[PDB]
């Protein structure tokens, strides 16, 4: 009854969000027809938050795909699984925006939200009682950054009282794809502070260090990454579709890991990854996965907790198990693993368990972290940022489309206002 | 005998499935019924169902809910052939076997059928659609089993 | 012996006594011929065995007549009974009181003529219009004009489709309203009423039907209907008689509008789960949520209160629960009227319909109540007649098919003079 | 009974009549020949409403078709359904109009209309009651307008007391095909406002962008684009040949929706419009519809709601659903959209509805309404004919023609005064 | 059995539209008695009907329901020749294919031919008519479906 | 039997036609009558009618509906032929057949034939003409229809 727009924005957007809802199929079993073959009654049961209805048995994604770059739609809809969703939310534009955020903002995206507009409430007044708007976007490309970070700004004059869950990529230091993206990151995370309640940063080193270290996989394209990837956004809503022991849904998680409107930035995880070569060696068990929620290797960031203290954190937990062992392992790493924690926040995990599993595997486990690892993560943005304004480069692109030199000197007083303050409970 | 124990495993997989999605089915005949305005007369018969589905099934869902019904109804039915194609059959066996083929009669009415412990298919129905509507669509599944193994212990229980 | 005559008028007529008359056959044990496998109340009889109901059903549109025509009661009704019209009055009081309405006038008084013939002991008559209709606004207010000329002290009722305040399904309805309640004021002795968004709120929270039309509304207003005349129709331990409730319900000549409210409204499932005793088919009646009327008693005083009961009720706890009803200060009544309550109680049951939407229930209650909630309902619909007229909207058909546009100035006085008695009324 | 009959003019008037009868011969189950071949005995009840009963079981549609150049009505007889029309029902005259409204009235006027009145008052008279007229002509060619006027002029004054509804076609800029569109509509318009009860008006522009759209057409020939027309129209008199839940007719429409004689110009939408590649992509219910309903891109000409305000708001729905949507979500639109509908006229919208959808289809939704923004269809018309008389433009034909220069400023002057009568109730 | 079911439901489909053309069925029998004027005389056989229908009907439509009504009484033969191809014998069996063949004669004498629930043909028409001379007409279709129906019952409990 | 339906259609019309002509006929006998003095003799012989046209025929117009008389009991006589080798036999049907041959034969004396209530050919002559003078030929054509109709009918009847 409650129910979740998707936004789809960018082409990073775009393909994993492609296999979002690919993933959320198969744990319903809708086939690339669409013809319903759930062989049971639980997703039946609970099908209205995310599928809308038509006539015939024909559930239909309530996903909305804006880009200004025609050639990924294409490919999305020659994909498995485009041949479902909604052509009327497809809203191409032509000109892709080239990396450049005040294209997004100013001069071709800016006409292409009022359409827009028009989609999302098509969407929106369909429902009675709706949580919030789902959208997965990117930071490091311009033509998701300089749209979307629009979107987030608009909505939100629209919609005050919603929830506004962002599933963005990070720009990383490493794996960094665009020239202008430290330029693309800072003039996207100032309307990410602000507007917007739910943000997960997810980095991409980390994505590409579990494919090499934990899973050693030979070929994991990125029809493979996303797979890892799709399974988090199911465990932000386990519980809000599972029904089971302990329900808990978007806002319960929200308010409860978010102190104040500077501290809303979460790191996630999923937890069952396995070697290949070890299913059989390996019992499956909740003291098991204690180890493996807070090993630091799971985590998608390339971050480190020996750098930053937690505040809090959520482990929805997915499976038949019991509720003793799911307390008795937390109660020994919040005894054992003091330091991390802050010293004047206690009972720091939310544990809610589901029973319903994913098809093939027997038990499951998301991880949502926050902690005060991201303050370095903005820190080597706001420095690179720094160095890149003290020579005025790359400006004209900016500067020659009309937007002025004063949003840069604001942002980056707000980077550094963002993590100095995270400082101060630190 | 060993076939037909092969058989009657296989029926209970596919009667684990069929309860697995059992509001399907009743979904299915909810909407089968309002499609044909047939609120008051309640559905008597497999081949009364079948042809529920053949008229006034829209549903893909629906109508994949009953042709699993209707292929369980055949499974049940071959079994029962193959029951006396396999052994030869004593006199309870014998009543017991035509016990089997009238209930598994698609003319037959099967609205005073009602299961009973353990089986909870009654109980996984509203009491008036048990007691007026679809208790013995719901519940033909477990009296049939339960006389499909009492069979089977009747052929074991035979000398050699 | 004694006979009973329903006129109903217009299309609004026509749905409601289809269902009216389905649900009568369907109590008594009667096929739909007329045959079977106190009958003599309603239907009169032929003597190769069929019967051939004392009813009249007058309509301008013929497509909707054409339903019954070939219906699955076509043989139940009469040929020469149901008079077709040829073009329908189209929401326009004018069109039904200068040109339409004075061609089929004589032809439905000769009708009932040869019905009074025949009947020789009638209690009154049972008229059945709507407010917002063309034909039932306009055709039925110079028929009671004639009627009330032809028959000197015969008894009048009337049950009318009153304008919910939000819903609409017409326009120029305030001013079918408006020339409705100015004639109809003059001469009805009594006036039930209900409106559609009560029932659409009735259909949702209490019958469990997502999805409601107005065969769902016909039989739940045709319900009421029979169990306000089954006293005439089965025996009982206390009878009421058309003759004493519309004397036991209007104060003044001007006065004369009450409500209805019905209870049990309850489906199949939930009656299961939910007892019936006397006391709860009754306190339902005045919980304002089952009010068949969308208006609030909180501002309104009652003034009368005729209840009707059916079925297997004990006269213990009718009056046990009234008195209950009596205790609670929230319930507001005037200092004019304390021994103000009516008790009718019939023997026979009501029954469901094949495939009822409602629940078989052992007893049952209708209420038939006058109260002063209902001048606020007119507080709002003057204010629409008034708006209108400032620019002087929708005039133009009605001058040149013969009303005069200063009848529209008089009827707005007679519209105050009403309100003005309802205020003084309750004080 | 109750009888409309259907009229043609202009090029532009039989192309559109030709593929209108494409769709209510479908809607009825009418072979190409003439004989009936339904599926529904509904079909056969009210089939009378737009035919004629002819002997060897034939059915005869009567339309009067009149054009002075005959290199129509050849396609017209070279048409799918050439062969079901009455051969004497053809009218045609020696010379064309030519897009001309001075040749199409006063000077080849007269030699062709009174062989076409043989032919009206044979058909008209026939009948018992008829109910109206229905004409199908164009504001832009001269053929279509003048003589359809004249015949709109006179056949009103044959029958007074009768209703008379059109469909016309109203020009776009960007689709200008007459120079004189801006004479010859002018010319039309100021007539039709004195002497013609209804005036439905249709834009190509929109069609134009509806198809591609809307139904995502990739080659729409004009077989699609009256297509839309066509069963828009259908959908109008539906009521009229199938019974209905709540039946309505076209001066039912009337009465609801015209506040003063001189302001009855409307705008049609057609909406249960989806594309071919969504069929199995959209659900098909009333909250859909409703959205679909008041959408800017299914009003079927180049206007726009939000420069205006909506006086009234009629609807004519279709197909089986429940009565408590319509008049629920015809309720909020009005509550939350509260600018966008007057607030001098109490419950804008009407509502009715039909019982049998079209073959093809599950649910219909009709939409006629008045809109104050209509002032941008009438002063655009007004500028460009001070654009045409202040250089004395294109004027040498009207001075030799007998034409004075006088009724061109009686013209421009009145429907000058008229657009501030739309403007004049917006402030 | 299968073929014999598809026949059936061939026949029950046409039917169907026959009941929902059922009132052009009675025009066409008016029009065919106004035509022979043979008022008095009611229409009680299939061969009547036929006669009636070659030589009293003109119009199209009334053409087009005599002939839905022959060649509903052409698949009844039919049918009830493959139930003997289909079967070999039982009593039950053997007594319902003799009545199905007397009442599918084109002589069968339908005036006591009276349909029961859930047939309303009857309640639809009117019965003053219908029992002067529609009633048999309406009611052999609905009885011999009954009959077809107690039929495949009896075959498939064989 | 399509030949014989498509016969039937055409005797039944050649019949309408006869009775059309019924009042030329009678006096097309009287005048053979006047001719042949052989006003003791009642006329109901075929082989007499046929003597009666081959010479005591003098007017065209006698001529061509004597033609047509005995066209008519020709193409009976072709009908009756065919009926006798169609079918295979009960009692009712051998007199049925015995019957219609022993009517259509020229040998036999036909005066003993008066048509019933479905036929009011007899009604429409005058009062001795009617009852002795042409009545057997007047009723012959309804008795043979009459035995077609029910030899239709029997053949309806009978299962086989
Ligand atoms: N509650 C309820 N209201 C009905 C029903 N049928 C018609 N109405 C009301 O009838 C009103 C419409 O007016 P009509 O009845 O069509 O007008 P009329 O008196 O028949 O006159 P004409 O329109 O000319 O035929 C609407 O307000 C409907 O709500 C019904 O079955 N139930
Ligand atoms: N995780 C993940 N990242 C991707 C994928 N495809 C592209 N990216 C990232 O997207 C970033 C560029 O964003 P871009 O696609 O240009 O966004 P756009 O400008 O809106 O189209 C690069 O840094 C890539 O690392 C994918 O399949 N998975
Ligand atoms: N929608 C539509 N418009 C048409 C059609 N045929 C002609 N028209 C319009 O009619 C106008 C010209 O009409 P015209 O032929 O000059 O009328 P006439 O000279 O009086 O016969 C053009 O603007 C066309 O857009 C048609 O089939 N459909
Ligand atoms: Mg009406």
């Amino acid at each position: 009854m409650r129910e979740i727009v998707h936004l789809q924005a960018g082409q990073c957007g775009n393909q994993i969000g492609a296999k979002f809802w690919e993933v959320i199929s198969d744990e319903h079993g809708i086939d690339p027809t669409g013809t319903y073959h759930g062989d049971s009654d639980l997703q039946l049961e609970r099908i209205n938050v995310y599928y809308n209805e038509a006539t015939g048995g024909k559930y239909v994604p309530r996903a909305v795909l804006v880009d200004l770059e025609p050639g990924t739609m294409d490919s999305v809809r020659s994909g498995p699984f485009g041949q479902i969703f909604r052509p009327d939310n497809f809203v191409f534009g032509q000109s892709g925006a080239g990396n450049n955020w005040a294209k997004g903002h100013y001069t071709e995206g800016a006409e292409l939200v009022d359409s827009v507009l028009d989609v999302v409430r098509k969407e929106a007044e369909s429902c009675d009682c709706l949580q919030g708007f789902q959208l997965t976007h990117s930071l490091g490309g311009g033509t998701g950054s300089g749209m979307g970070t629009l979107l987030i700004s608009k909505i939100r004059e629209e919609y005050p009282d919603r929830i506004m869950n962002t599933f963005s990529v990070v720009p990383s230091p490493k794996v960094s794809d665009t020239v202008v993206e430290p330029y693309n990151a800072t003039l996207s995370v100032h309307q990410l502070v602000e507007n917007t309640d739910e943000t997960y940063c997810i980095d991409n080193e980390a994505l590409y260090d579990i494919c090499f270290r934990t899973l050693k996989l030979t070929t994991p394209t990125y029809g493979d990454l996303n797979h890892l990837v799709s399974a988090t956004m199911s465990g932000v809503t386990t519980c809000l579709r599972f029904p089971g022991q302990l329900n808990a849904d978007l806002r319960k998680l929200a308010v409860n890991m978010v102190p104040f409107p500077r501290l809303h930035f979460f790191m996630p995880g999923f937890a069952p990854l396995t070697s290949r070569g070890s299913q059989q060696y390996r019992a499956l068990t909740v003291p098991e996965l204690t180890q493996q929620m807070f090993d630091a290797k799971n985590m998608m960031a390339a971050c480190d907790p020996r750098h930053g203290r937690y505040l809090t954190v959520a482990a929805v937990f997915r499976g038949r198990m019991s509720m003793k062992e799911v307390d008795e392992q937390m109660l020994n790493v919040q005894n054992k693993n003091s330091s991390y924690f802050v010293e004047w926040i206690p009972n720091n995990v939310k544990t809610a368990v589901c029973d319903i599993p994913p098809r093939g595997l027997k038990m499951s486990a998301t991880f949502i972290g926050n902690s005060t690892a991201i303050q370095e993560l903005f820190k080597r943005i706001s420095e690179q940022f720094t160095a890149m304004f003290r020579r005025k480069a790359f400006l004209h692109w900016y500067t020659g489309e009309g937007m002025d030199e004063m949003e840069f000197t604001e942002a980056e007083s707000n980077m550094n206002d963002l993590v100095s303050e995270y400082q101060q409970y630190q | 005998m060993n076939e037909v124990k092969e058989s009657l495993r296989s029926i209970e997989q596919k009667y684990k499935l069929f309860q697995q999605q059992q509001l399907t089915f009743t979904a299915a005949l909810e909407h089968c019924r309002e499609n044909a305005h047939d609120k008051i007369r309640p559905i008597s018969s497999i081949g009364q169902v079948q042809s529920y589905m053949e008229h006034y099934c829209n549903s893909s869902t629906d109508r994949r809910v009953l042709l699993m019904f209707l292929d369980i109804c055949s499974e049940l039915n071959k079994l029962c052939q193959h029951f006396e194609a396999v052994h030869s059959g004593t006199p309870v066996t014998n009543n017991l076997l035509e016990k089997c083929k009238t209930l598994v009669s698609q003319s037959n009415d099967l609205s005073s059928l009602r299961a009973k412990y353990p089986h909870d298919v009654v109980n996984h129905l509203s009491c008036d659609e048990a007691r007026n509507h679809y208790g013995g669509v719901v519940s033909l599944i477990p009296l049939i089993l339960d006389l499909m193994k009492e069979w089977i212990a009747h052929s074991e229980k035979l000398p050699r | 012996m004694r006979e009973c005559i329903s006129i109903h008028v217009g299309q609004a007529g026509v749905q409601i006594g289809n269902a009216c008359w389905e649900l009568y056959c369907l109590e008594h044990g009667i096929q739909p011929d007329g045959q079977m496998p106190s009958f003599n109340t309603f239907f009169s009889e032929t003597g190769a065995g069929k019967h051939v109901p004392r009813a009249v059903f007058v309509d301008l549109e013929p497509t909707v007549i054409d339903e019954v025509r070939t219906g699955t009661y076509r043989q139940l009704f009469h040929p020469e009974q149901l008079i077709t019209g040829k073009e329908d009055a189209a929401n326009n009081y004018a069109r039904g009181h200068y040109t339409i309405g004075k061609e089929i006038i004589d032809l439905v008084l000769d009708r009932i003529r040869k019905l009074a013939d025949q009947c020789t002991g009638l209690q009154g008559f049972l008229v059945f219009h709507s407010f917002g209709g063309g034909t039932g606004s306009g055709f039925t207010s110079l028929l009671m004009e004639r009627l009330s000329v032809d028959y000197g002290k015969k008894s009048k009722l009337e049950f009318s489709i009153y304008p919910a305040p939000q819903v609409s399904t017409a326009v120029v309805e305030p001013y079918n309203s408006i020339l409705t309640t100015h004639t109809t004021l003059e001469h009805s002795d009594c006036a039930f009423m209900v409106d559609n968004e009560a029932i659409y709120d009735i259909c949702r929270r209490n019958l469990d039907i997502e999805r409601p039309t107005y065969t769902n509304l016909n039989r739940l207003i045709g319900q009421i209907v029979s169990s306000i005349t089954a006293s005439l129709r089965f025996d009982g331990a206390l009878n009421v008689d058309l003759t004493e409730f519309q004397t036991n319900l209007v104060p003044y000549p001007r006065i004369h509008f009450p409500l209805a409210t019905y209870a049990p409204v309850i489906s199949a499932e939930k009656a299961y789960h939910e007892q019936l005793s006397v006391a709860e088919i009754t306190n339902a009646c005045f919980e304002p949520a089952n009010q068949m009327v969308k208006c609030d008693p909180r501002h309104g005083k009652y003034m009368a209160c005729c209840l009707l009961y059916r079925g297997d009720v004990v006269p213990k706890d009718v009056n046990a629960a009234i008195a209950t009803i009596k205790t609670k200060r929230t319930i507001q009544f005037v200092d004019w009227c304390p021994t103000g309550f009516k008790v009718g109680i019939n023997y026979q049951p009501p029954t469901v319909v094949p495939g009822g939407d409602l629940a078989k229930v052992q007893r049952a209650v209708c209420m038939l109540s006058n109260t002063t909630a209902i001048a606020e309902a007119w507080a709002r619909l003057d204010h629409k007649f008034d708006l209108m007229y400032a620019k002087r909207a929708f005039v133009h058909w009605y001058v040149g098919e013969g009303m005069e546009e200063g009848e529209f100035s008089e009827a707005r006085e007679d519209m105050a003079a009403l309100e003005k008695d309802y205020e003084e009324v309750g004080v």
